[PDB]
């Protein structure tokens, strides 16, 4: 941990991004994988950040990592690549929190390895995961935003003032999908600090074409009385119907809600977790302290922040919304409500 | 079998009487093995027969007691097993009673774990530093809060019951693990619903829709939290899941003496004034937050699934 | 000017209890809180109540408070002038265990019969009765004589003079019957009242234990 | 030692006269259910094992009712025995008679047939045998009081009582009532002796249950002038002690009078004697089936309900009773198979089974038994009690406190 | 005067509130003959300790009148200005009053009515002249703002009750009781619902005083107000304050009672005077209420109480409230002597 | 939210007698929350700082809201900074009190007209940087400084007379304004 926690933040992990966890290992990673050490680096360093993007990265770096396994004799494969990777997953976790698409997809994982008998060769087990790995991100990730790109489709009209916020891999994709179909329309892009990551959509929307606007998330209240439609992006969909997104999701629905206008939410079905959760105490996430420091001015007010052992830097990540500000929810099944993710789950 | 039917009468007698065990897994346990012995001790060839006979039992057993909904649910419970052991065998008039009697075992041990079950979730909900309020005394709520005041610290205030002060045993008990609880009227709901940050509370009944058939006081609890925007969280197992809608019911709360609400030595006052003493009341659905079971938490809205899933819809009416 | 103090001593005063004056220690009583004015009736000498109290009666301008002649006690007169002060109630007494029909709460008094005046048994009304349905009886108790009396119970002792030894004559009267009588029962204080040689011995043992305190 | 009970199923007193001539004083409908049957359900409910019923009036008819109800089937607990006599005169001629068959072994409880209470007696039962087996063979009787307040209507001046008991532990020194007498008198032995924790109390009812003792019997077997329990306690107290149990969360009442019968009623149906109600069917039978719904109002199968009749207060309808168009009932109970006509006020009125009200009618604060009739324009004002099959004539108005019976003498003649 | 002593452990939200037992008095280590506490003040505030004088307007009316005897025992000192006299003399007494029991807004309203008057006494005019006048002018304020206000309230609400109506009250309120005992004798026909609450049980007052007026009315619990609620068409309340912002500092179990009913859509009505309305602010019953005695929430129930020691336990905390307060968009409207208004009216008054 | 001399008096002067927690949310634009928390931090009120993002996923535990303004408007509304307007939102939702400590020289005749020289709009310097790139000729930026706070979001106005309800702030107006000179 590094600095001063909050009270009501206490139960959470607070890491740095300059304190690297490889300082106590040795260059050939010995007791590590070195794909699995160099892929948590980069969760660490910050390299890998979208939610699709690290759950493909884990799962190449996982597939990397099955093909110079060896099977040790006195012992089956089917349980010994199990109890071998649990320790991988440790590392990656103490790295940086694993999210809910990481979370299936190991789960997923470990249930397609218990289901290698060992009556089988090793060789056509390694090949039958890496295949089983390749057809499921094709099927889950790249086959399941086709789907969602033809059906959200016929919920975008021309003249729609469509508005998003952050970055996602899927709002983007279904944008420039429905722009080269024949749709013409405006996109307003919001962002937050200190990530400002919604500056990748707007470059992505700027080259497709789109007519963009840009601005910050205070001043959201001011631009949705002309907003007709509000396109948004989560990273999982709790078993209560609730949505778990980034942190600035939950006021923008409200006050969407406030001036009346719809909300929508798109996600694959692959991030449908199981878990619930009622707000963004129990479980979120602290990224570095240090990031909320900014050059305003002449001089930075946060230099040295921990000389004031009063005050508390908060960072918080995720957020949790809930149903009654979700109107829609687009999947490759079709368009369900937010108050269905039970049965989608079944 | 004269001493099936002397301990039928005998559980009947101290069910219409005074009830029987005081928690209700006792009293779900009592009844399944009720049902198990009369499955027993008991001559048929068919599984209509059988059935049949169960559901008059069933039936018998609700008419002693109509507010008691969890022998309902035990019965209901076991003419589905019937049923899909009926249906798994001919889709049997010689070999389906043991099998039965398995099924029901699997179901008694797993009635027994659900306490465990619902208490292993504490630290999923429950952060540090939280204000949690309670109303009543239950066992099931008890233990979630109780597991998790070992790592977690919270502040607890348990508000009485006015008829019946009950809640002064659950504070009594909270405060002898060291949970920093406080105690109060129901009066003062609204008065304190403002610093607080969730609320849990146990219930007796789960209707189909989603509500609670709770003790008196638990809806305008609820009414408060919807008003200042707090999370309801309601634990309680599967078998306090009735197949039942709010309103095509009559006889919904249970009425008991007076003596609790005005006592007898007041006076002359007694003849003119008319007194009511509910134990229960009703809750929606639209007011409930979360549902924590034994298979996880469920939002109000996913209820309908699980009345399927468990019950039989021709064993609704019983 | 809240209560005004009186003492009657109609030597008995004059008995060195503790190798101290018997009077001394009533007057002690009355001391400690306020109390800058003490009014006794000691012969002159000394350096029935009712006659005594009404012989001083256009001296006395606010409520009184009686006491005996010699009456050792560690009490805190609070604990008696609470029930005159919060119930208004019209007469205040203190007494010490060894009806009396004291009632539930242990504070009003309802009954106040003499051995001497009941003929065989002991009559109760009905009324009486039906407003206090329980009648908690003492026996065994005794007598301290000292009761916080307002002014117009002297107003009416004065309008007729038909009255001596209020103690038996005035306190019954007052509690058969608007009138409010309390009383207040130790259960664990000395007073002790050197009347015969028995209380006289123990008030002179039991001295040194409160003297320490005192001086 | 199972618990057993004796159970006087015969008051020798007549308060009911003349409706005690026609239908035992036991059997008489209190909301379409017998008053003994409350009496068994509460012995059956508090841990009896074993009841001896005793009757001289009207016995016959006691009996065969009791064959039929659930007490004496095979699948009850508490096994019920009905002993009849024709000698029988007073409470203590049956006292007696027990000590002569040699029935009761250990402590019994004396309860009359018309005892309602839903008392639990495990407590009071423990307390007199620890009581008991401190000092072997002193306390003899323990009397089971309910308190209440003097203003309450269920205390009647025909029993009501007061009492000089000690606090310290609860023993009764003086015992006497108070019917007709203003100022009461108490012996000075209570202070003689002992008793420094002595007090009177006045906040009682007396339900009439007492857990008695076998030395009870011979004591009454002993002194042949003693005719009655309240002469028992007064001779035992001239000269053995008696005890007490007070009970503050439970109801008990006695049966004792018109006015007494009432009181319990409008008790029983606004669910004084929970579990004990109108809902509950604690008969097993199948002709008293109810609903209960809001502010009390009780309806059985086939109430026949007409159109524009208001509902207000704690009623209680019979199976197979009719009510016609724009009526009034209210804190009124109908018995089965009675018939109403129209614009028919009922305020505080009992009918029993088989009645018919004609249309016009207003009856206020009186009972109508069994096959009662009344015409059109016939107003009846508190207490005007009606008997068997009377039948009054249109256009009359009857006083108040009127009694109309079938017998010449018993009341005024129909 | 010494300070009163606080008694067991406050809660943690509630820790700058007193919290005093009723079983101790403060006039333990005080003078019998009181010497520097008026024998007037000294009844008062024993009075107020154990709960003798718990009405609103009655513990106001105590208060004036002790005031009035205060006035008449006293005798201004030499060369001393008497607008002054008065104020310095009765600085104290409110502390003592205050350690005794919190003072409501009545009295408080009541305290500065009465140090404005003796501020307007003038100089030239002797002791027996200015006496006197204050002595008169207290009655006739009693008069203008407790008995004819109370008149003027319920002739106004006669006309909201009408026949065939259902009333639920709250609590003990003498205006309440007023109001129903002139509507029934004008000839509406009504009932009334007493919904009451523990530990005070005070609603049994309003019962008993409606039974002897011959209205039937029903009593049952605070915990069941949603069950009798559905039949309800009118709910009546009394105000123990009225502050700036529009909010009733009733009893604890007001705010509740009226949001049910607004969720049951039932009009509620507060019935206050315009002596009650105090130009302060509070926004919640946490930064300003009164904790009662504690060891009134134990209660007998079977046969062991279980809080009988509840000291024992360290992180065992027992919180008694008393007033709290309620959103002025819960009130429909407030009956005062001056017309009905609203509950976006009292700065109205006010000025 | 935001730097108010007025709300950082009005928290340090209970401080020294009270103890809480003081959640400020910065401004994104012009971050000037980070001074108000330094300057309550430099007194040990245990402070602490975060996005705007983060009013709504945050305010759950919270009690209390006691924010500024730059002036207040007829009808009960009020200027304030941006995402102000979400603040009082989600006061709304969760039934929180909002108090506003105003003086007097901050009230305003003016009435909520159309409202579009409301707003105080900027250079785009500060949402997004001219360092960007060959974006910046085909996307438009927009940075309001201010918003509108509608007056029902609003339950209490602390003034240097006393607290007071946004329904009451027109008799302070007619008695501070003449109607005459509303237009000027």
């Amino acid at each position: 941990d590094y600095g001063s926690k909050v009270s009501l933040f206490s139960h959470l992990p607070q890491y740095s991004r300059q304190n690297s966890l490889t300082q106590f290992m040795s260059i050939p990673s010995s007791v590590i994988h070195p794909a699995m050490v160099r892929l948590g680096l980069q969760y660490s360093q910050g390299l890998v950040s979208g939610s699709n993007a690290r759950c493909i990265a884990l799962l190449r770096a996982l597939q990397q990592v099955i093909q110079d396994y060896t099977t040790p004799p006195n012992e089956e494969l089917s349980r010994d690549l199990v109890n071998k990777l649990k320790p991988y997953m440790s590392f990656l976790t103490q790295c940086r929190p694993l999210s809910a698409s990481m979370h299936n997809a190991i789960k997923f994982l470990n249930k397609e390895i218990t289901s290698v008998g060992s009556s089988k060769r090793e060789e056509e087990a390694k090949s039958e995961l890496r295949a089983a790995i390749d057809r499921y991100v094709q099927e889950k990730i790249v086959l399941a935003a086709q789907a969602i790109s033809r059906f959200a489709y016929q919920k975008i009209s021309n003249g729609d003032v469509i508005l998003v916020y952050g970055c996602s891999s899927l709002v983007s994709r279904i944008l420039q999908e429905a722009w080269t179909e024949g749709r013409r329309f405006r996109v307003v892009v919001v962002d937050s600090r200190p990530w400002l990551e919604g500056r990748h959509t707007l470059r992505s929307l700027v080259h497709a074409g789109v007519p963009a606007s840009y601005l910050l998330i205070p001043a959201a209240s001011y631009v949705l009385p002309e907003v007709s439609k509000v396109l948004l992006g989560a990273h999982a969909l709790l078993a209560n119907g609730s949505v778990m997104s980034r942190v600035g999701t939950a006021q923008l629905a409200l006050v969407a809600r406030a001036h009346n206008v719809p909300v929508l939410v798109c996600c694959e079905t692959y991030k449908f977790c199981e878990r619930v959760q009622t707000d963004a105490f129990v479980s979120n996430e602290l990224d570095d302290p240090d990031d909320l420091q900014c050059k305003r001015g002449e001089h930075v007010a946060l230099a040295n922040w921990q000389n004031h052992a009063s005050l508390r830097l908060l960072n918080l990540v995720y957020d949790v919304t809930p149903p009654e500000l979700v109107d829609l929810v687009i999947t490759e099944l079709g368009m369900i409500p937010c108050s269905s993710v039970p049965v989608v789950l079944r | 079998g004269s001493e099936l039917s002397e301990r039928i009468e005998s559980f009947v007698e101290t069910l219409k009487r005074g009830g029987g065990p005081r928690s209700s897994e006792e009293m779900a346990r009592e009844t399944l093995g009720l049902l198990r012995q009369i499955i027993t001790d008991h001559r048929w060839s068919n599984a209509g027969e059988l059935m049949e006979l169960i559901r008059r039992e069933g039936r018998r057993m609700t008419a002693a007691q109509p507010s008691e909904t969890t022998v309902g649910n035990m019965v209901r419970r076991v003419l589905k097993i019937i049923r899909e052991e009926y249906g798994r065998l001919h889709g049997h008039y010689a070999q389906l009673q043991s099998n039965i009697i398995e099924a029901i075992n699997e179901l008694l041990v797993e009635l027994e774990g659900t306490m465990e079950n619902i208490a292993a979730q504490a630290l999923e909900h429950i952060h540090s530093n939280e204000v949690i309020m309670t109303i009543g005394f239950s066992r099931t709520v008890e233990a979630f809060l109780k597991e998790a005041a070992r790592k977690r610290k919270f502040h607890v205030i348990v508000a009485e019951c006015a008829p019946f002060c009950q809640g002064h045993e659950m504070a009594v008990n909270l405060s002898k693990a060291g949970i920093e609880t406080t105690v109060m009227t129901d009066a003062a709901i609204f008065a304190v619903m403002s610093r607080v940050n969730k609320v849990i509370i146990g219930t007796k009944t789960i209707l189909a829709n989603g509500a609670l058939r709770a003790v008196t006081g638990t809806h305008t609890l609820a009414l408060a939290a919807k008003h200042h925007s707090t999370p309801l969280i309601v634990c309680a197992p599967m078998f306090k899941l009735s197949p039942q809608f709010p309103n095509e019911e009559d006889s919904f709360h249970k009425f008991v003496a007076p003596e609790e609400v005005l006592p007898f030595t007041e006076g002359d006052i007694l003849e003119k004034v008319s007194v009511h003493c509910p134990v229960f009341d009703y809750v929606p659905p639209e007011l409930i937050t979360l549902f924590i079971s034994n298979i996880g938490g469920n939002a109000p809205s996913y209820i309908y699934r699980l009345m399927s899933e468990l019950y039989h819809p021709d064993d609704h009416v019983l | 000017m809240e209560f005004q103090a009186v003492v009657m001593a109609v030597p008995k005063p004059l008995l060195p209890v503790g190798n101290k004056p018997l009077i001394w220690y009533p007057l002690n009583l009355l001391e400690r809180v306020g109390f800058e004015e003490v009014i006794v009736v000691t012969t002159r000498d000394v350096q029935g109540t009712a006659d005594s109290l009404r012989y001083i009666y256009p001296k006395l301008k606010t409520d009184v408070l009686v006491l005996s002649c010699d009456l050792i006690t560690d009490v805190a007169l609070h604990e008696v002038v609470d029930l005159f002060r919060a119930y208004d109630a019209s007469l205040a007494m203190l007494m010490r265990k060894g009806f009396i029909g004291v009632d539930s709460t242990g504070k009003r008094l309802l009954f106040m019969a003499n051995e001497a005046d009941l003929d065989e048994e002991l009559v109760i009304k009905g009324s009486i009765l039906q407003k206090h349905p329980r009648i908690r009886f003492h026996t065994g108790l005794v007598d301290a004589h000292l009761y916080c009396l307002k002014k117009y119970i002297v107003d009416f002792l004065m309008e007729n003079g038909s009255i001596t030894s209020i103690r038996s004559e005035l306190i019954p009267y007052l509690v058969r019957k608007q009138v409010r009588c309390y009383v207040h029962i130790m259960k664990e204080g000395l007073c002790s009242r050197v009347s015969t040689l028995g209380l006289y011995m123990e008030a002179n043992r039991q001295v040194p234990k409160l003297l320490s305190a005192l001086c | 030692p199972p618990l057993q009970a004796v159970l006087v199923a015969d008051s020798f007193d007549r308060r009911f006269f003349p409706i005690s001539k026609d239908q035992p004083r036991v059997l008489l409908p209190l909301a379409n259910v017998a008053l003994i049957d409350y009496t068994l359900e509460f012995l059956t409910a508090t841990g009896v094992q074993e009841t001896f019923v005793f009757c001289c009036w009207k016995a016959a008819q006691i009996k065969e009712h009791l064959l039929k109800s659930k007490w004496c089937r095979p699948t009850s607990l508490n096994v019920v025995r009905i002993i009849t006599s024709e000698l029988y005169r007073s409470l203590g001629d049956v006292l007696r008679d027990v000590d002569a068959k040699a029935l009761v072994r250990s402590d019994f409880l004396l309860v009359y047939g018309d005892v309602i209470s839903n008392i639990n007696i495990t407590r009071a039962l423990e307390e007199h045998r620890l009581r008991r087996k401190l000092e072997k063979n002193v306390s003899v009787m323990t009397m089971i009081f309910k308190e209440s307040s003097p203003s309450h209507p269920t205390r009647c001046h025909e029993d009501n009582v007061v009492v000089a008991v000690d606090s310290t532990t609860n023993r009764v020194l003086h015992f006497q009532k108070t019917q007709g007498l203003r100022r009461f008198a108490f012996p000075l032995s209570l202070f003689q002796g002992s008793s420094d924790g002595v007090e009177v109390r006045y906040d009682l009812l007396d339900c009439h249950i007492s857990i008695c003792s076998p030395q009870v019997a011979q004591l009454f077997t002993d002194n042949f002038d003693y005719q009655t329990r309240d002469d028992f306690v007064r001779g035992l107290l001239v000269n053995n002690q008696i005890h007490m149990h007070v009970t503050a969360k439970e109801y008990g009442a006695r049966v004792s009078n018109l006015h007494m019968y009432s009181a319990v009623c409008a008790d029983v149906i606004r669910r004084w004697v929970y579990p004990l109600t109108p809902e509950a069917n604690f008969t097993d039978s199948t002709t008293q089936s109810c609903t209960h719904s809001r502010h009390n109002i009780y309806r059985g199968p086939e109430v026949s309900l007409g159109h524009g009749s208001i509902l207000e207060e704690n009623v209680l309808l019979g199976s197979g009773t009719v009510i016609g168009s724009n009526c009034f009932i209210t804190n009124s109970v109908i018995g089965p198979g009675c018939h109403i006509g129209d614009n028919v006020v009922l305020d505080q009125t009992y009918l029993w089974q088989g009645v018919r009200v004609a249309a016009g009618a207003q009856i206020h604060q009186s009972l109508l038994c069994d096959n009662a009739e009344v015409k059109e324009r016939v107003t009846l004002k508190p207490r005007s009690v009606l008997t068997s099959q009377v039948v009054v004539g249109p256009n009359i108005t009857l006083p108040e406190g009127s009694v109309i019976s079938l017998h010449p003498p018993d009341a005024e003649e129909d």
